[PDB]
RNA sequence: UACAAACCAUGAAAGUGUGGCCUAUCGAUCCUUUAGUCCCUCGGAAUUUGAGGCUAGAGGUGCCAGAAAAGUUACCACAGGG
RNA sequence: AAGACCCUGUUGAGCUUGACUCUAGUUUGACAUUGUGAAAAGACAUGGAGGGUGUAGAAUAAGUGGGAGCUUCGGCGCCGGUGAAAUACCACUACCUCUAUAGUUUUUUUACUUAUUCAAUGAAGCGGAGCUGGAGGUCAAACUCCACGUUCUAGCAUUAAGCCCUCUGGGCGAUCCGGGUUGAAGACAUUGUCAGGUGGGGAGUUUGGCUGGGGCGGCACAUCUGUUAAACGAUAACGCAGGUGU
RNA sequence: UGAUGGUCAGAAAGUGAUGUUGACACAAUGUGAUUUCUGCCCAGUGCUCUGAAUGUCAAAGUGAAGAAAUUCAACCAAGCGC
RNA sequence: CCAUCGACCGAUCCUGAUGUGUUCGGAUGGAUUUGAGUAAGAGCAUAGCUGUUGGGACCCGAAAGAUGGUGAACUAUGCCUG
RNA sequence: UGACCUCAAAUCAGGUAGGACUACCCGCUGAACUUAAGCAUAUCAAUAAGCGGAGGAAAAGAAACCAACAGGGAUUGCCUCA
């Protein structure tokens, strides 16, 4: 049966708010990193899975971005929008392993525009992109600041070759119950991506950049 | 098929002090395993060695001792 | 056996062909199995398995309108029969 | 004297047997009765801690979500260079291993006794230890073993004599301790329930028809050709010459 | 057939016969005083004996697939076979 | 009321409109098929004779089977005492 | 030297059970004749015979019920369902 314990996660985000308001800390809020255990599965043998829905509140409160290109780009992220770029290395580079490797290891997300359909599998390809890059679906007549502020809310959940996958998001600014079930609105993918769905769960841990584990599932 | 001699352990035979050349020779037995020790299945063995060997002198060539 | 409605073969065609030139050459109920319709039901409501129905074959009864079946009695019994 | 021989009856019985269908018993397996240890081959689980590449980073990754001297210090330092992935990291998760805690766990062996099972006695002397001798040869210091009142005789042996303390009574005589009556057997037998085998010892039933009696034979029992068949059609016999299950 | 036994009894039993018994005994058969002898055959049917490897092999148990009912497979006692 | 050809209802087969939870719906027109039907109700009830089936079944009749009891005053065999 | 627990004895003090009847009643156990034109599952029949136990009635009885409705509402019996 589904191991959903919303009341259990209420007292657990408080215990997270303990070591993020009470107990001891630097002073303030940080990265929520509650974990699981994950058993009853198989890293090899079967196939793959993925699932992206934009989470209720803002996860990454200081999201890192690097907008690619200049064509239909930048001109939509000037003034009120920061970041952007100035191509420059889109004509040079392409022979340096770095700079593109530096761009990936520095910033946390790029974009996809309507001209990046070239650069993602051409100027990079086996050099980058497929190594773990997820271009952002952004164009002209779109939501603009709303759909890229939801990029902070755009979580992943892909499969690799390890029985861990206990990632999390959010921050401690949230009210007493703004999380708890916001995290439960992220477990839907992790449910429907495994083979036996709600069965392939081995443990569950409440924790952040701060806690250990406060007796959960 | 198995070459049963890979599992043999060699032991040295020592004669009593009544004789001179107390190093009689060597024997072997199946190596000691968990079920059967080599020691218990090895005691009770009888060795027939010439008395001339136990004393060096050939005057004892016509007597043979069971140890 | 002769047609009706199909779908075909053959032949230039008319035609012929619904097994063997004709008169023999074979098989119910219950059960099982296969095919068909992919249709109805499982009765508080559904999904999927499973089961049950409807139509046509097969598995067989030769004692062939179709029980499941070894002897002995000079130890013998009964109902009868000219 | 409602033939006892013969035949018929979809009537029996006694008896037999690898006829059909069963069955008491017995045998074999599984589960329960059923508990306590040790060891072997081993698997697990839990507590620890610790471990790692082929290059490049001189620096041993084995994983994936992040900032900043925290531990006095500042040994090494915290994204910027070198890698596919980064040198205090940390917050914890996840794997995996090859070391240890003495955790439960299959197959084989042998130890236990309290379940169960066998036997005896008027539940009489059990188990262990200790007194005494006989020995080992003593080489420290008395460790080990044995015995610890009866054997020429067809008699007798019963209800303590004797000693110690004084307490018409207590102790020794008659060594102490454990209240397990004493052996065998033992978680195997036995017993309960299913499962396979065996089971005329026993039970129940059956064991065609036609037919110049019945039986044996044959099939005239489902059938086909010609004739008998007497010029439509029909027509019998264990009539004639023949055929079919392909 | 050496007692944890053979043969037999009972629906069962902390139940019975042999048994106040122990191979010079009990139980089961065949032949049938004495004399002289009892030949060949173990292929059949029985009875009996070993099981080191081994065809068949129930329930339980094991493994796998499935969501399950279930299905398949390996192992597999005695017996049979050898 | 008789013979015959039709019509309607149900089952079976064929065709398959506007439409639509796009797989449902089934208009319309047909078919050597089929029903114990419609086609201006005829039944229900009581009684009687005759006929049927189950019952003792027109009356009397087995050899058998089962259940529960009574006998070793005869006789068979063992024991005990004469 | 006194409690407690368990187990005993008394012609202790006082009580209670047994046995009977058969028509009906509550259980256990349990056939076969017969029918199937034979016969084994079936049938007779959850009956006869056997055993235990009550009463004026016994038993059952106030839902772990029936339903699938617009819902009924302990048990029992009759008519019907059939
Ligand atoms: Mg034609
Ligand atoms: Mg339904
Ligand atoms: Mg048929
Ligand atoms: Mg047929
Ligand atoms: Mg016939
Ligand atoms: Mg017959
Ligand atoms: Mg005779
Ligand atoms: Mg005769
Ligand atoms: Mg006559
Ligand atoms: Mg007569
Ligand atoms: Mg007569
Ligand atoms: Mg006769
Ligand atoms: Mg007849
Ligand atoms: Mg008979
Ligand atoms: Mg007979
Ligand atoms: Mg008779
Ligand atoms: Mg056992
Ligand atoms: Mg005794
Ligand atoms: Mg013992
Ligand atoms: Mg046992
Ligand atoms: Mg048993
Ligand atoms: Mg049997
Ligand atoms: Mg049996
Ligand atoms: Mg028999
Ligand atoms: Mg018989
Ligand atoms: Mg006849
Ligand atoms: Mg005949
Ligand atoms: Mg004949
Ligand atoms: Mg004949
Ligand atoms: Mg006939
Ligand atoms: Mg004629
Ligand atoms: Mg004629
Ligand atoms: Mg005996
Ligand atoms: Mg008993
Ligand atoms: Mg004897
Ligand atoms: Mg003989
Ligand atoms: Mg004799
Ligand atoms: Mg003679
Ligand atoms: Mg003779
Ligand atoms: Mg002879
Ligand atoms: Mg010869
Ligand atoms: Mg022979
Ligand atoms: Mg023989
Ligand atoms: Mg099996
Ligand atoms: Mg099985
Ligand atoms: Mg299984
Ligand atoms: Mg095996
Ligand atoms: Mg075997
Ligand atoms: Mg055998
Ligand atoms: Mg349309
Ligand atoms: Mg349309
Ligand atoms: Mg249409
Ligand atoms: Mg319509
Ligand atoms: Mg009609
Ligand atoms: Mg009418
Ligand atoms: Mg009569
Ligand atoms: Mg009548
Ligand atoms: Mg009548
Ligand atoms: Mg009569
Ligand atoms: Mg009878
Ligand atoms: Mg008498
Ligand atoms: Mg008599
Ligand atoms: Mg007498
Ligand atoms: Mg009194
Ligand atoms: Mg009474
Ligand atoms: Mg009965
Ligand atoms: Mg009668
Ligand atoms: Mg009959
Ligand atoms: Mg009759
Ligand atoms: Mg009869
Ligand atoms: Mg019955
Ligand atoms: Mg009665
Ligand atoms: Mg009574
Ligand atoms: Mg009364
Ligand atoms: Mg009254
Ligand atoms: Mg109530
Ligand atoms: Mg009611
Ligand atoms: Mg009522
Ligand atoms: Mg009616």
């Amino acid at each position: 049966m589904s191991k959903i314990t919303s009341s259990g996660v209420r007292e657990n985000v408080h215990k997270l708010l303990e070591y993020s308001t009470e107990t001891k800390k630097r002073n303030f809020l940080e990265t929520v990193e509650l974990q699981v255990g994950l058993k009853n599965y198989d890293p090899q043998r079967d196939k793959r899975f993925s699932g992206t829905l934009k989470l209720p509140q803002v996860p990454r409160p200081n999201m890192t971005i690097c907008i690619f290109g200049d064509a239909f780009d930048v001109d939509r992220a000037k003034s009120l929008g920061v970041d952007a770029m100035s191509v420059d290395d889109l004509k040079k580079l392409n022979k340096n392993k770095k700079l593109i490797k530096k761009l990936a290891k520095k910033y946390n997300a790029f974009i996809a525009s309507e001209v990046l359909i070239k650069q993602i599998p051409r100027l990079l390809g086996p050099t980058l992109s497929k190594a773990g890059k997820f271009p952002t679906p952004v164009s002209h007549n779109d939501d603009l600041y709303s759909k890229v502020t939801d990029v902070k809310s755009t979580i992943k959940f892909q499969l690799k070759k390890v029985l861990c996958l206990a990632v999390a998001v959010g921050n401690v600014d949230m009210e007493e119950d703004v999380l708890v079930n916001q995290i439960m609105m992220a477990a839907n993918f992790l449910v429907s991506l495994l083979k036996k769905n709600w069965q392939n769960v081995g443990s569950l841990v409440i924790k952040s950049t701060m806690g250990p584990s406060f007796r959960i599932y | 098929v198995v070459d049963p001699f890979t599992r043999k352990d060699w032991f040295d035979i020592k004669a009593p002090t009544t004789f001179e050349n107390r190093n009689v020779g060597k024997t072997l037995i199946n190596r000691s395993t968990g079920l059967k020790n080599a020691a218990d299945g090895l005691k009770g063995r009888v060795f027939e060695v010439c008395l001339a060997d136990l004393q060096g002198s050939e005057d004892h060539s016509y007597r043979k001792i069971k140890l």
